[PDB]
């Protein structure tokens, strides 16, 4: 049995009167200071059995997060037929907690576990007998046709992945292999999707900046598959994601301020991330 | 064709040695052929902090002055 | 201040220093929690 | 025999840089630029390797360090787009790849004080100066050339003034506190000990090779960390000169010269 | 390689660095050690603190002005309230220690002047009255971390009992009748402002006994003199601080009793 490597142990050490100076360095070098307690104080011999387990990237990332909430309305009213199904752009952008962890890195490569959770209620003041509902989650790859309606032919899912869930059973779940075209997903893209060429010179219209212009993972088309009932059912579909088997590159700091949309845009009302301290000598 | 590995030390498992008994083991069988379907990878504590904390071209020693 | 900062003639009398913080090699964490530093409506 | 970490001679192509006062040198992430290996390659076309033609240092227009400066911004493959052969090849070839040597120069007397942090940021994506639409910056403003751009300490988004970056210094232009800028490979020119900084930059992307007219894989950020000061005057000035060379330059796919929107 | 000027001294929970020292002196070539069984006087079970008393302490700073004639300290006395060293010397009848003495004084390259730092064993000083001999109060004899000062005027009083109980601390005669120019016989280092900004002297315990009573006797004193005057030429009156930092080392005590509380003001 192989014991996992522990963090640094401390050797015992005594006093020093030498020309060696572990405490003085330069950081101008790009290096962080390297001093440890045995370099500046006398120390005792302490065996360190602790490990960096929860800090591993797999552990850090390995939690499902809610990413989005979709709204489906199963209704007999003709004016609500269009709401019987809904379509969502696949992204992690919609929720702050997950994009924040992912944005610690410039690039990442991972497989993704998705779980869906369904909750339903009656939005009406008059509830009544409704038969158990069934839901369909269809994946539509980029370039694939999308349904114009809940009963459109595309729901046949002859080429598309599709999972069916009967309400009340365990939340449906599946695993998605890494699908990036690149050899890693980029969480940032300092560039444009297309190069505007001489002859078409405008400032406005350059909506091609940022990764948002080069990422299309298709959509999730979610449908109640039931016939309309006299009493309307409002269903909340929560989409969860858990990155797994993840490798990350080129770390960067986390965002200090609130996000505005899909890019790195700041909100003028919220660019002040720190609290005031009464004085430099406060403690 | 199962694989056997070692569990994270539990509450009553008083050996921080992590190599005591055959009762600290677990068995994993893969049930899918697509590797994306497998459970999380084994913990790997290999690290190389120097990559980010001291990426200096020339050798730096703690005791030597940083600038000579 | 130990002693004092000594400045020669025609030299600035207001200096700055930059403090930095980092973890040492004998360092780890035990359990995850959601960060308290960011939110959304 | 008297060799010292304080001095260095960097020679690439027909260009040599000598330094008397520097804090070693940095190789970002511990890696040097290399050519694309046979085991990791996308393009089919035989590569073009300009070698000694493009792999020389070019000097970007200098900027002045004033006591009110908040910082300076450059994008790396962009700042060299009009410089010599490197420039011409990125316009002729669809794909390209290169590493870089970034050398920042800033001399001052022993009676001056102040410090500049030099950071190299992979994918230096910046926020826009408008609240009408997100991720909305013109091609021209996002690609200033050797001129670069500057950081500010105020945010005044528009509701043409909008299609440019909201380059706040304290948030590094993207909502990220500057104190953490040190995560990125960096070096400090502390006028107390150094007059220059050197960083070796590997090609970094999610791809082996990419289109240079579209993607700036690295950016250069220079920020005062400590203000410039000199007892004799309220407005001392010190020029900062940024000198850059491509390394291991490689290109793939020859077409008609690309001519991007210009001014 | 390593320079001679750059150094790091670590003891207990404290470190002192320097980038401008003229090496370091080990008085008489000997380090502080613990008493060998073969030389022990008491038969008590000794107390040997490891990292309590053996840390550096910073004494109240003094100012160097062009008119100062020097400063002095009695060594065990200057650390009498210094944490655990202080408490142990009062709880125990006997005690012994060596010391690391580190003196600091900054100046710019435009400044000039020099400080002689001398360690004098048995630094006995003259009374300030001509009517009595070997006359000095306990309190004036033992000022604490504050130290005392040297003067260049001998103004004894054969009628004023109060002044007579203070020391006649002449600078040129080191307070005892010896020309200062011969002070160099004692272990010493010079903080010449154009060369160094600090000095370090390692001090063994030196006495006729292996161990003595600390509340009664000062094994060593510290004398700092303005061997060369301070000057800046960009002011009518330059000033730089001098700070003395001291750590006991290889400390031991015996004779545990009620805490001694000396007469004080
Ligand atoms: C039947 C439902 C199948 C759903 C398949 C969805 C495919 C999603 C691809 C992975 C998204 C990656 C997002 C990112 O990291 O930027």
């Amino acid at each position: 049995v192989s014991q996992p490597p522990s963090t640094q142990s401390t050797e015992a050490t005594s006093g020093v009167n030498s020309q060696e100076v572990p405490a003085l360095t330069a950081v101008e070098t790009g290096a962080s200071g390297q001093a440890i307690p045995s370099d500046v104080v006398e120390t005792r011999h302490v065996v360190n059995y602790k490990t960096r387990s929860e800090s591993c990237l797999e552990s850090f990332f390995g939690r499902a997060a809610c990413v989005t909430i979709l709204s489906l309305t199963n209704s007999s009213k003709s004016g609500e037929e269009k709401k019987h199904f809904n379509i969502w752009n696949i992204t992690y952008t919609d929720t702050v907690q997950l994009r924040r962890k992912l944005e610690f890195f410039t690039y990442s490569r991972f497989d993704l576990e998705m779980t869906f959770v369904f909750t339903e209620n009656y939005p009406s003041t008059a509830s009544g007998e409704v038969r158990n509902q069934v839901y369909q989650i269809m994946y539509i790859p980029p370039g694939a046709p999308r349904p114009s309606s809940w009963d459109d032919y595309t729901w046949q899912s002859s080429s598309n992945p599709s999972i069916f869930y009967m309400y009340g059973n365990a939340p449906p779940r599946m695993s998605i292999p890494y699908v990036g075209i690149a050899n890693a997903y980029s969480h940032f893209y300092d560039g444009f999707a297309r190069v505007p060429l001489e002859g078409e010179n405008t400032d406005a219209g350059d909506t091609f900046y940022g990764l948002v212009s080069i990422n299309d993972f298709g959509v999730l088309a979610v449908r109640a598959v039931n016939r309309s009932n006299p009493h309307t059912i409002h269903t909340s579909v929560r989409v969860y994601m858990k990155p797994k088997h993840i490798r990350c590159w080129c770390p960067r700091p986390p965002r200090a301020v609130l996000y505005r949309g899909e890019g790195v845009d700041m909100i003028s009302s919220a660019i002040l991330p720190l609290a005031k301290v009464d004085s430099i000598t406060t403690f | 064709g199962a694989q056997v590995s070692t569990q994270k030390t539990g509450a009553h498992e008083n050996q921080n040695v992590a190599a005591n008994g055959s009762t600290i083991n677990y068995t994993t069988i893969n049930y899918y052929k697509d590797s994306a379907s497998n459970s999380a990878t084994r913990q790997d504590l290999s690290q190389d902090p120097s990559k980010f904390t001291e990426p200096v071209k020339d050798l730096m020693l703690k005791t030597a002055p940083a600038l000579n | 201040y130990q002693t004092r900062i000594v400045v020669p003639a025609s030299t600035p009398t207001s200096m700055f220093m930059l403090g930095f913080v980092s973890a040492c090699p004998d360092f780890s964490v035990r359990l995850l929690r959601d960060t308290p530093h960011i939110s959304q409506s | 025999c008297g060799y010292s970490d304080r001095v260095r001679q960097i020679t690439l192509g027909n260009s040599t840089i000598t330094t008397q006062e520097a804090a070693n040198a940095i190789v970002a992430y511990g890696e040097w630029p290399t050519y694309i290996n046979d085991s990791e390659a996308n393009p089919v076309d035989a590569p073009t390797e300009p070698d000694v033609s493009s792999n020389r240092f070019y000097t970007l227009e200098s900027v002045s360090w004033k006591t009110t400066s908040r910082g300076w911004w450059w994008k790396l493959p962009d700042c060299l787009k009009d410089m010599g052969m490197f420039g011409q090849n990125m316009y002729y070839h669809y794909l390209g790849r290169s590493g870089y040597t970034i050398h920042v120069q800033c001399n001052a007397s022993k009676f001056h004080q102040g410090a500049l942090g030099v950071f190299l940021i992979p994918e230096f994506v910046m926020a826009c100066n408008t609240e009408s639409k997100t991720s909305y910056v013109s091609y021209i403003n996002a690609n200033p050339g050797e001129r670069g751009g500057e950081f500010t300490n105020t945010y005044n988004p528009s509701n043409s003034e909008g299609r440019k970056f909201a380059a706040l210094d304290y948030l590094l232009g993207s909502g990220v506190l500057a104190g953490n800028a040190f995560v990125y490979p960096h070096q400090i020119i502390n006028l107390r000990t150094n007059n220059s900084a050197t960083i070796v930059v590997p090609y970094v992307n999610s791809l082996v090779i990419d289109c240079m007219a579209k993607h700036n894989n690295w950016g250069i950020v220079i920020l005062p960390l400590a203000p410039l000061a000199f007892a004799a005057t309220s407005s001392p000035q010190v020029p900062i000169t940024v000198t850059i060379a491509p390394m291991c330059t490689e290109f793939n796919g020859l077409r008609n010269i690309t001519v991007p929107v210009h001014q």
